[PDB]
């Protein structure tokens, strides 16, 4: 006898599985991608933007900084010292 | 001790717990939820 309708008839296999919701999320997501994030921090300038570069940048955490942060705060207390003395 | 009894106990106990609500507030509304961004734009990453 004759076929039934339903095998002509699709209308909720996009709700039906999960990457549905992937996929309304990553048309969004990557459509509007950049192809490159924007940054990695960059401010800090007066001849410093230059001292956040070389130090406190990812591309290295070392005691460079460190080492030029003590020395400022040294540098006012030991003249100081001869402030008070 | 002089670096325990100045004249100055409230002066500077003043300027000190200005900074305490100075930071308390700077945290709160600062500079926690910009590591709480990391924590959600992980778990938007972990859906996707």
């Amino acid at each position: 006898v004759s076929t039934l309708i339903p095998p002509k008839v699709v209308s909720s296999k996009n709700i039906g599985s999960a990457p549905n919701a992937k996929r309304i999320a990553n048309v969004v997501h990557f459509y509007k991608s950049l192809p490159q994030g924007p940054a990695p921090a960059i401010k800090a300038n007066t001849r410093l933007a230059r001292y956040k570069a070389k130090y406190f940048d990812g591309d290295n955490a070392s005691g460079k900084p460190l080492w030029h942060f003590a020395l400022g705060i040294i540098a006012f207390g030991y003249s100081m010292e001869y402030y008070f003395h | 001790m002089p670096q325990l009894v100045p004249f100055y106990f409230m002066n500077q106990l003043t300027y000190g717990f200005l900074l305490m609500i100075t930071l308390l507030i700077l945290f709160s509304q600062f500079f926690l939820p910009m590591i709480l961004r990391l924590y959600v734009s992980r778990l938007f990453i972990s859906k996707l």
